[PDB]
């Protein structure tokens, strides 16, 4: 007992000295004299659980709740373990008891809200942060969490000053030296100087140095020249997402096209196989794909890595999730890049380069990056749509009545066939048109019944908002279509004689400013809705009550539920313009947006996540669409809106430009990356540190 | 979207 106290007590010392292995030694000893010691339990399992030895935490915490009924703070680290080991049910389970425990436990609400948060359920979870912070007002985790769960439905209350408390939490936190509640992913949403944006991705990173530490592994012996591999470089990609999810609709193209006599691809996955057919194709298409899913342990993934003499190794994480990004703190490759998965800095050391491009990083703010940059010569920015959606290459419309080019919108791989079996069909100088005859009424007599599909002539007509019934992997991209498929504003109750100006952005991405801007446009063209997604629902009655404040009817604003991949990307072609998030852009959304056709209005920040729409457009080539401040962002926007032959114009040039240009050019982008790759290896190779690549 | 699942980029535990 008394000597028990003593073994405990130098267990905690060899702890904070580091000395783990001591410490778990020590804590086992304590246990040894005295087996129902509950704070001993309790401490050896939460070094357990920083191990990363979740089950052998677990028995220990299940010790320390029976021997001390009303050890309120076991039970909610007990939950902290369960959450980990994804056991979403016994995590509550926990954090429900440690509350019942002890109804004024801070911390309990606080883990109580994030179960609620990341099961979907925001109004819940700001219900069980209020109380944390109601509890404990000095909790920067939980004010940080509830801002995040306030951005995400556009609760505005008190903005300013929020931002401005974030903001201080922050700097008291790195002035402290401790770990910054906000989270680098999340940092780029908040008024943060890019220092301390750097500074909390900086303290990321080195969580991931300080796990990978204790495994007292040597540094790897690099290759030094190409020999070995046949003079084939060795790029590995590392990702989470290979499978359904936004990087792969973006490069799952890009390993099969790289060129096998001068490149050798390795695709690490950090998830198990979940079915789809991306994964499917990159598993296919990579020289090599390795499952680390399979291999837990951060030092063996990592010693795998090395064995296939990798020479660049590509973060497609950074802090999202999924990520291990402890693979690369333990150095496996000479050359470590980021790419296209993040949109800001790792502010790690261990990350060599950064790939970006001009347009979204300018040498002039690579003081917020700690990479050194390497440019691609037009965007860093790809996506798979040519591959995916090859059925919007063309369109075709359906005159109801001037000509609409975003009314009643026809697409398919067969279309021209189904085309000439029409007569009557007028070319307008080239977009075919359908005039208004049998055929045409046997189309909108469908959607208004709510019909899945038709047959014209032998085609199969299908409605657009029924293709998870006709072909779910359609639906989802993974296939392409093999019917006509129908779009029009009546599927979504848009106006049929009115500009329509859409963002088909996650919430989150919008600020007060940013609506506000919104809403000076559409007051300047009285003929214009705007169009916005439930992403989710909770945010709608948010953002109409500030629409309402601002002086604009209920009528001014459509919301459409978030949709299937293939038909979210399909009827970005009945929007007339798109406005873009000066906040954090459309990345993803941005390509598909423009792969519809549309024109997108830009104002690009200085952060990296705000440049990524004006990168895109730069290499579409409309400059005309990007805004130096707000006014202008506006008056481009109104201008779009009332000069109809200057959008007719500017809808022409995006509708070739996705064609001619660089943008979505899958091949061209990967030997301008083979490119880029062969500048960071010759570099390397002549013995020199990683230096900016920018010509 | 309602029905089946829209992943995104989201941000890992901390
Ligand atoms: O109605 C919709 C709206 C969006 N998306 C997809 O949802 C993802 C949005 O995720 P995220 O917010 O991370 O996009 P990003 O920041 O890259 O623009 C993208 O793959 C979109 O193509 C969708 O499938 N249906
Ligand atoms: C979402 O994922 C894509 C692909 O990995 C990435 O390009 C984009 O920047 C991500 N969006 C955000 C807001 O992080």
């Amino acid at each position: 007992p008394t000597h028990a106290d003593s073994l405990n007590n130098l267990a905690n010392i060899k702890r904070e000295q580091g000395n783990i292995e001591e410490a778990v030694r020590l804590y086992r000893k304590a246990l040894e004299v005295f087996p129902e010691f509950a704070a001993a339990h309790s401490n050896l399992a939460s070094v357990l659980q920083q191990q990363g030895k979740l089950q052998e935490a677990l028995m220990h915490y299940k010790e320390a709740i029976r021997i001390s009924p009303t050890f309120a703070d076991a039970y909610s680290n007990m939950g902290n373990t369960l959450k980990e080991m994804q056991d979403v049910q016994g995590a509550l389970q926990c954090y429900t008891r440690a509350i019942q425990i002890n109804p004024a436990f801070a911390d309990a609400h606080s883990n109580l809200a994030s179960i609620h948060k990341d099961s979907g359920n925001i109004p819940e979870a700001i219900a069980s942060y209020r109380t944390a912070l109601k509890l404990k007002p000095d909790f920067p985790d939980a004010y940080c969490n509830l801002a995040h769960c306030l951005q995400i439905v556009c609760d505005w209350t008190d903005y300013d000053e929020r931002m401005k408390k974030l903001v201080s939490i922050v700097a008291d936190q790195l002035e402290k030296n401790r770990l910054p509640s906000v989270h680098p992913h999340h940092s780029m949403l908040y008024p943060l100087s890019h220092g301390f944006r750097k500074a909390i991705a900086e303290r990321h990173g080195n969580l991931c140095l300080d796990k990978i530490n204790v495994l007292h592994k040597p540094p790897y012996e690099h290759p030094k020249d190409l020999k070995l591999s046949d003079g084939r470089l060795r790029v590995g990609y590392v990702s989470s997402n290979f499978g359904n999810h936004p990087t792969s609709h973006l490069m799952q193209s890009i390993p099969g096209m790289h060129n096998p006599d001068k490149f050798e691809v390795f695709c690490y996955a950090l998830s198990p196989d979940d079915g789809t057919n991306f994964r499917v194709k990159v598993m296919a298409e990579a020289n090599h794909f390795i499952d680390l899913s399979q291999i837990p342990c951060n030092g063996k993934a990592a010693d795998r890595i090395h064995q296939d003499g990798i020479h660049i190794l590509v973060n497609m994480n950074g802090y999202t999730k999924g990520a291990r990004n402890e693979l690369f703190a333990l150095r496996p490759a000479p050359i470590q890049a980021m790419w296209l998965g993040y949109p800001g800095t790792s502010g790690a050391l261990f990350m060599d380069y950064i790939i970006t491009d001009q347009e979204t990083s300018p040498a002039e703010v690579a003081e917020q990056y700690s990479e050194k940059l390497a440019y691609m010569p037009h965007t860093f920015f790809i996506g798979d749509h040519a591959n995916m959606f090859p059925h919007l290459k063309k369109k075709a419309v359906i005159d109801f009545k001037h000509i609409y080019d975003n009314r009643i919108v026809l697409n398919g791989i067969d279309l021209k066939a189904f085309l000439d079996s029409l007569p009557d069909v007028k070319i307008v100088k080239n977009m075919p048109v359908i005039p208004m005859n049998t055929i045409a009424e046997a189309v909108i007599e469908m959607i208004n019944r709510g019909q899945i599909q038709i047959t014209i002539n032998g085609f199969s007509i299908s409605n657009g908002l029924a293709t998870t019934q006709i072909n779910n992997k359609a639906a989802t991209g993974e296939e392409v279509p093999r019917t006509i498929i129908v779009t029009t504003r009546s599927q979504y109750g848009l106006p049929e004689d009115a500009i329509v100006y859409c963002n088909f952005n996650q919430l989150y991405k919008i600020d007060p400013s940013t609506l506000q801007m919104w809403a000076n446009i559409l007051k300047r063209v009285p003929n214009s809705v705007l169009w916005l997604l439930r992403f989710p629902a909770v945010g709608e009655p948010n953002i109409q009550q500030y629409a309402q404040n601002m002086g604009l009817p209920q009528n001014r604003i459509i919301f459409s539920p978030v949709a299937p991949k293939e038909e979210h990307v399909r009827r970005g072609q009945l929007a007339d313009v798109c406005l873009d998030t000066p906040l954090c852009n459309g990345h993803t959304t941005g390509m598909d947006v423009l792969w519809a056709g549309t024109p997108m209005v830009t104002m690009p920040g200085e952060t990296l996540a705000s440049r990524v729409a004006a990168s895109q457009l730069t290499c579409l080539g409309c400059l005309e669409l990007i805004a130096k401040n707000r006014q202008e962002y506006e008056d481009i926007a109104v201008k779009l809106g009332t000069d109809l032959e200057y959008l007719k114009k500017v809808r022409g040039k995006v509708w070739k430009q996705r064609i001619s240009s660089p943008l979505f050019n899958t091949k061209q982008y990967t030997m301008e990356l083979e490119r880029l790759y062969l500048q960071m290896w010759e570099h390397y190779a002549a013995g020199n540190k990683p230096d900016h690549m920018i010509k | 979207y309602p029905g089946g699942s829209t992943p995104v980029s989201s941000a890992n535990m901390m």
